[PDB]
């Protein structure tokens, strides 16, 4: 055949004015002379502006443009879990052909109202600060914001790793498919990263969609959408999928770029405007769905890595307006050594309670406050030096909690454990301790509660809540054990 | 291994034409041999080095006591 | 008439019509189009090509695909059944509850009432929220802007208002959720249902829901605006009705406009905009009000990006407004809820006359003190519980209480807060703050006024705060 | 410490079979494909499939 | 207004917006082919070099664009109510753009009621029909000898590169 | 195939080859251009016209002139005979020891090696600098990118680094002078001559120079990066080597790209950039790394435009960086050397475990201390001192020592320093600051930690004073 074939009307720069194919379906994935796909994104009447998917040095002009005649699909499956692919589903891991050889349109629309359901599942990350201060739900789309490797990713890692146990738990409500859409994260970055997940083999329920820095832009752009169909799939199949889009920031960069090369605009900040829309449509596809959809979820953890905390920054403003909070991670703290380095004032979950255990809620509620207040006397009068004696204690309390909300570099947890140390501080047994040693207290304390109070924990774990047993034991434990920790 | 019979006649017999000889499997190919020798030593360098056709038996130790 | 899609360059769909070219705005029905892909003629581009806007998304449109012009703008199911129902832009449901079979269809253009249809001087709609009424003594059937981001429970706030008032309310409501998260609409859905403010036994629950979410392409979002609009005009004019028109969020409509301006051949203006931003709102905004045919109380949640307002768009908005809510994040951040930007949440209709002086003046004192207080505040943000004088301390402290008195908890987001909210009828309030102005008792801590009902409750809370 | 050993030997032969497979593929293809073209009947097969286009394109 | 006509060819825009005018203007009255074979003779009595620059001189100065074919080929009866549109083209500076109007017009003007293809590994399969792949089987009835492996070749490529492409 | 010069707008050479259009990237040699005028095809514009780039002079280019396609993309000799040679971009000398002749040529545009032979992890290289090693423990074979202002002692530093390292090196080194000054290369030349590790009894020197100077047209500057890569990938992978690849300065490359963008008819992105800027990054950067096939320790001088880093170009760069080396002009201004902004300079392997977390931790206290101390600076800036808090007063002083302690004069550039510079191995470093953490000096003259290597000597430097 060569009749719904076309000749490359002009090419250079991977911007193919495409002669022919004049019956072309909009957004048809097209098929190359170079084999390759392209997208007939632009139907101009006299050409098809074809975004060339991948390298074009190969390419030359008048070259035959073939329909693929397909609007893009991506292979879909759970056989993406334990696979590093590029978005077309190409093993770059060298793990060979994916079990995911079902395919699914990468665009599949976002849920209905009734189809959706609100969240009320928690979820967690193994990070005290997180689960406490940003208790996690399921079916999300909420902003992760922070700058790069610091183990920026650590944050995510401990979460993914944290889901391991949950994947060692059951339900899609413990078990979780993690989807790491890596947008523009170099081969190295990934190389390393993947290397980690694998090591944690939290990878097992986990897709790593790997779009490294090298990759062509639409591809990278696409990578999430690719993921998107797959995660909705999981969602609709009851599966609760977690996508970490790290990051759309880069995605935009590509997307505009692509646009520009198509001469398709550079809106505010050089990005054309429906990149919001881009994502909106993308992200609405992340939801916690009702049971007709298996109840599943696609929890979206979009990531934006900020340049200098630039957030009124278009895409960030945009994103903010979709997201239901942002989790700001704070650098100064980092330098202080405080990793996680948060500013939780600038981390918000409007959501709050749908996202958590009672256990935590009970100890944390107050804690948030105790720090808040602590901060406040650092702040009204922008001095860490005090304004009232009461608070000279309270500040101690705050300070203690400060030691506690940290999270070890390369370390997740689970909720009862988390609560364990938290209760200890919240209900205070360690302001009768120096703040640096609090964490130290935990090492022992934790290894103790793990040892002993796995029983007790058995209860807390059971209740999702601190119970009378647990508590009663706790009050006692903490005091006694603490007493043992010290003396 | 795969299909089309006239083309594959050209190739599938050529799968095994290579295998249908085994001292230089209709070509081991001197280049294949050379780069093989390169990568096989270089691989060895990239590996751990304690000979791969020998058993690493045990060792013994004695820890700090005061 | 007939066209072929000759070029699809995004959702600006250029359809070249044989001859057969109808007016701008005209709804075209794309044929062979999997769904009703209504194209609104945007331009007669010249040579019987129109630039049209898809309100749907393109996905596989064959080059040439056939369009048979629907020949007039979008006429859509309207009528009362849209009440208690979620309609999409195209007047069809998205409640997914059968059809919203009307009688009346409407082109979702409509226009600005005449001068004579204007009612010249408006009358307060009260909210029973101290801060709200006080600073913004809202007007029945006016244009209310809520500038506001999200975060604070932006939506929560509006909702909460809706909850207190739109429930209480005598008339109808129209809700157009523009560029709004389907999910929240989902929760909300279930809620409205829950509340019976969507009764599912009433398609006149009290409210027609119009949703034109963010996952919609602009064409849908833009036009959902008209949709909601057309509908409320039905209830006011046709149904007499005191309609409440809830918009979340008009910005996103507008934004949808700005986002489009480029493809639309309109220059990204200042800030990128549609340079037609002003009419886009304006003529439109003019379509919603209190005439002598009733009231459309037009409640606009307004994203103002990063809540900047010096950005023209809000600047314009004010012109249309009659009540402005700029909610101040600072206040929110102070945990103060009402988290309003109080001295930027007004309703112009404030007077010792109109709002009574009691109020008014109290406000003038208040606005003033806050202005002043702030000044001293300027010392404290870095300079605390004494860089300064102590009469001044009183006022300062008074402010700290007052502040807490500004805080009225939420009667819905008690779920997160634990705080039941209160709704505080006006007299108890005015008098309340007026007592604070009288500086009642103060050995007290200053949270005594925090998140209570009227001032008594602060007292109630006070005794209680003394354990 | 033992195993890395064994594993190398395998991994070598696996890599060696691929570097045969590539050298095979290139050489095998580069040998036995040049001569083929003496078939005018690869274009009678072009012809054949083309009658199964010209026919089997209905 | 006018009325859109297009007998195959057919460009739309950039001379193709133009060709589609005289396309309805010549096809109305049906002086179309009378003006084709007109415009064909003129395609080369124009294009020349006794003039490289004396029937397509645009400028050395303007005077040519006042009239030089409003007056030198309105010096010809050739083009006698389609020589008005060449006079437009002469003034309106597009006088070097005519080769694609006439190519559009004649690959228009033959193939003006005709169909050209070219499948895989043929290349002169480039004709003027009203039905297809009954006709291109008639090109395999030139002789099926000579075709679908040369001119443009199943040798490296279709067939030959496809078994390389699996890898 | 031949082309006609159809349009010359500078070294953006619009060529129409009507003799078919060979690849985008097909390298062209211009006919009528005796002096080898390479154009690389950039676009198939259509019309059998390509936009090509001359990298070079556009003398006597009659529009029509024949250009002859080189029939491949740009290929260059690569071979050991390049070391000790200053090769230009074009594979030719600028060693001017006759042609840099090699066995094999390589097309210089190439693939970014696949993930799996890429070693996924790496190990901190030691630079012999306290400040570095401690604070931003960069990795062998990593891409370390030296952000640094204009001539900010960076150039000095890199040379010093060469000095510290290249010597010691087991594999070899490459210097790719991208937009380097002819002068610096000179300087370097002599330094190298001098060093004699550009030994000329070696065209197999310890270091190969590839230079693509400023005076070249951008296309050349643009391309020197690929060129160099190609050689080095050859030494690393092919010659096994641990290559140290000194690139000074990729920015200038970037710039060369950007510079063309406009008159690549493109929208040159923000500030003029490239929309493809990123892909540009991938496309070189992803090619350079550490495989199992050796290490390319990739030293990128990165001019930080206007020391603007928020500047998307650098903004991107960090991502690519195994080691991000941020030189603090601010510090530099304090005359300080090591002049770093180390609270900006990182190594991902700066993360406890990896590097010996003590080592790190000792750093964490410092990093903190300084940072808090940094925090204070607005307050202090007005307020100075006397209503603050004591502990801070201590830190201030301590920080002040620490600050000084990072400082180390230049060993090479005694010509610059006057001083003899210093070199510090780990222990004195770890300890050094740690000692300061112990505040053992808090009655010892604070500035005395300035321009020192070992803390011992610094202690000494306090002492002679008292």
């Amino acid at each position: 055949d060569l009749e719904e074939t076309g000749r490359v009307l002009s090419i250079g720069d991977g911007i193919a004015r495409v002669h022919g194919l004049r019956n072309v379906q909009a957004e048809e994935m097209v098929e190359f002379s170079s084999g390759l796909k392209g997208m007939s994104l632009n139907l101009e009447p006299d050409n098809v502006g074809v975004v060339v998917f991948g390298n074009d040095k190969l390419i030359k002009e008048g070259d035959i443009v073939k329909r693929t005649g397909a609007i893009v699909d991506v292979p879909v499956g759970e056989e993406l879990l334990g696979r590093v692919v590029d978005a077309l589903g190409n093993a770059i891991d060298g793990k060979g052909p994916i079990g995911s050889k079902a395919r699914r349109r990468v665009g599949l629309k976002a849920p209905g109202i009734i189809p959706r359901i609100s969240v009320r599942e928690p979820m967690q990350t193994g990070i005290k600060a997180v689960d406490s201060l940003v208790p996690i739900g399921r079916g999300q789309r909420e902003l992760i914001i922070g700058d790069r490797q610091t183990g920026k990713t650590s944050i995510a890692i401990d979460t993914i790793i944290n889901q391991k146990r949950f994947n060692d738990g059951t339900d899609e409500k413990k078990k979780l498919y993690c989807i790491y859409v890596a947008i523009g994260q170099k081969r190295s970055t990934v190389a390393q990263l993947v290397k980690r997940l694998t090591d944690a083999d939290a990878m097992k329920y986990t897709i790593v969609v790997s779009a490294t820095a090298s990759d062509a832009a639409p591809l990278q752009y696409l990578a999430p959408y690719s993921g998107c169909s797959m995660g909705e799939y999981f969602r609709d199949n009851g599966k609760h999928a977690l996508i970490i889009y790290d990051d759309l920031s880069k995605q935009a960069v590509a997307y505009r770029q692509m646009s520009l090369l198509l001469r398709r605009p550079p809106g505010r900040e050089a990005y054309p405007g429906d990149v919001f829309y881009l994502h909106s449509r993308l992200l609405e596809r992340a939801a916690k769905m009702n049971d007709a959809f298996g109840g599943g979820s696609l929890t979206a953890l979009p990531v934006i890595e900020t340049q200098a905390g630039d957030v009124s920054a278009y895409i960030p403003t945009n994103v903010i307006s979709i997201t239901d909070g942002q989790i700001f991670l704070e650098t100064e703290l980092f330098y202080k050594g405080i990793r996680p380095a948060i500013n939780v004032g600038l981390s918000v979950s409007r959501v709050g309670s749908a996202a958590q255990t009672r256990a935590m809620k009970q100890v944390a509620g107050t804690m948030k406050l105790e720090l808040a207040q602590y901060r406040e006397v650092a702040a009204f009068a922008q001095f860490g030096s005090d304004l009232d004696a009461a608070t000279q204690q309270l500040l101690s309390r705050g300070v203690r909690l400060t030691e506690l909300l940290k999270q070890g570099q390369y370390s997740p947890m689970a909720i009862e454990e988390q609560v364990a140390v938290i209760y200890a501080g919240v209900r205070g047994y360690l302001d009768k301790l120096e703040p640096s040693k609090i964490t130290k207290f935990e090492n022992a304390f934790l290894s103790h509660v793990i040892s002993q109070h796995q029983a007790l924990l058995g209860k807390i774990r059971t209740d999702g809540k601190i119970s009378e047993e647990s508590d009663a034991k706790l009050k006692e434990i903490v005091t006694n054990f603490l007493a043992g920790f010290e003396a | 291994l795969d299909p089309v019979q006239k083309l594959f006649v050209d190739k599938i017999r050529e799968y095994r034409t290579k295998r249908q000889t085994s001292g230089g499997p209709v070509d081991a190919g001197p280049e294949y041999q050379q780069d093989l020798d390169r990568e096989l030593f270089k691989l060895k360098q990239m590996y751990g080095k304690a000979d791969m056709n020998t058993f690493p038996n045990f060792t013994f130790e004695d820890p700090k006591f005061e | 008439t007939t066209g072929r899609i000759v070029a699809v360059i995004g959702a600006v769909v250029d359809v070249q019509f044989d001859e057969g070219l109808p007016p701008i705005l005209n709804a075209l029905e794309v044929q062979g189009r999997e769904t009703r892909l209504v194209l609104e003629v945007a331009q007669h581009l010249g040579e019987s090509t129109v630039r049209t806007i898809a309100m749907d998304g393109t996905e596989g449109l064959v080059r040439g695909q056939k369009v048979l012009d629907s020949g007039a703008p979008i006429r859509i199911p309207v009528g009362p059944e849209t009440l208690g129902r979620i309609m999409n832009v195209i007047g069809e449901p998205i409640d997914e509850r059968g059809p919203i079979k009307t009688k009346q269809f409407a082109a979702i253009h409509a226009e600005a009432p005449e001068f004579v249809e204007m009612s010249v001087e408006q009358e307060i709609l009260v909210t029973g929220i101290k801060v709200v009424d006080l600073l913004a003594p809202y007007a029945k059937g006016g244009k209310i802007g809520l500038f506001g981001g999200a975060g604070v429970g932006k939506t929560v706030l509006i909702m909460e208002l809706i909850n207190n008032v739109a429930k209480a309310h005598g008339g109808y409501s129209v809700f157009a959720g523009v560029g709004e998260r389907t999910r929240e609409g989902n929760d909300l859905y279930h809620e409205m249902i829950e509340s019976g403010v969507i009764n599912l036994k009433d398609a006149t629950s009290k409210v027609a829901l119009v949703y034109g979410q963010m996952n919609e392409p602009p064409g849908a979002r833009a036009r959902v605006a008209l949709t909601g609009l057309t509908v409320a005009e039905y209830f006011r004019d046709q149904e007499g009705q005191d309609v409440l028109l809830f918009i979340d969020n008009i910005f996103r409509f507008t934004q949808a406009g700005s986002e489009v301006s480029a493809l639309l051949g309109r220059i990204p203006s200042a800030v990128g905009y549609q340079p037609t931003l002003a009419t886009d709102m304006g003529t439109m905004q003019e379509r919603i009000t209190t005439t002598k045919k009733g009231s459309i109380t037009s409640v606009q949640a307004i994203y103002v990006p990063a809540d900047d307002l010096t950005d023209p768009a809000p600047a314009t908005t004010f012109a249309h407004l009659d009540a402005t809510t700029v909610l101040s994040r600072a206040i929110a951040e102070l945990g103060i809820y009402p988290a309003v930007d109080p001295l930027d949440s007004t309703s112009r209709i404030m007077d010792p006359n109109i709002v009574g002086s009691e109020h008014y003046d109290v406000a003038r004192g208040v606005q003033k003190i806050l202005q002043d207080y702030k000044s001293l505040q300027d010392i404290i943000a870095i300079l605390g519980m004494d860089e300064l004088s102590e009469e001044d301390k009183l006022t300062v402290s008074r402010a700290r209480k007052i502040q807490r008195f500004l805080s009225q908890p939420f009667q819905v987001a008690e779920v997160f807060t634990g705080h039941l909210g209160k709704l505080v009828p006006l007299k108890e309030t005015i008098k309340g703050f007026q007592q604070i102005l009288a500086g009642e008792y103060d050995h007290l801590p200053e949270q005594a006024f925090y998140m209570v009902g009227p001032i008594e409750e602060a007292v109630a809370k006070a005794d209680k705060l003394a354990e | 410490e033992v195993k890395n050993r064994l594993d190398y030997h395998i991994s070598v032969q696996n890599m060696m079979r691929q570097k045969e497979q590539e050298h095979m593929i290139n050489w095998v293809e580069k040998r036995v494909v040049q001569s083929i073209s003496a078939q005018q009947e690869k274009e009678t097969i072009a012809k054949c499939i083309a009658d199964l286009k010209l026919l089997s394109k209905k | 207004f006018a009325k859109l006509v297009r007998p195959p060819v057919q460009i739309y825009g950039i001379e193709g917006r133009y060709a589609t005018a005289l396309y309805s203007a010549a096809s109305k009255q049906n002086k179309l082919e009378q003006v084709e074979k007109e415009l064909l003779r003129v395609g080369q009595i124009l294009k020349e070099p006794k003039m490289a620059a004396s029937l397509l001189n645009p400028y050395v100065k303007r005077s040519v664009k006042v009239k030089s074919l409003s007056d030198m080929t309105a010096k010809e009866k050739f083009s006698p109510l389609t020589s008005n549109l060449i006079n437009l083209l002469a003034e309106n500076g597009r006088l070097t753009n005519t080769p694609a109007v006439i190519s559009a017009f004649s690959t228009m003007m033959s193939v003006h009621r005709g169909e050209v293809p070219c499948t895989v590994t043929t290349a002169s399969a480039l004709d003027e029909t009203t039905l297809t792949e009954l006709k291109t089987v008639l090109k395999s009835f030139l002789s099926k000898g000579q075709v679908l492996k040369l001119e443009v070749k199943i040798d490296p490529s279709i067939m030959g590169g496809m078994i390389v492409r699996i890898g």
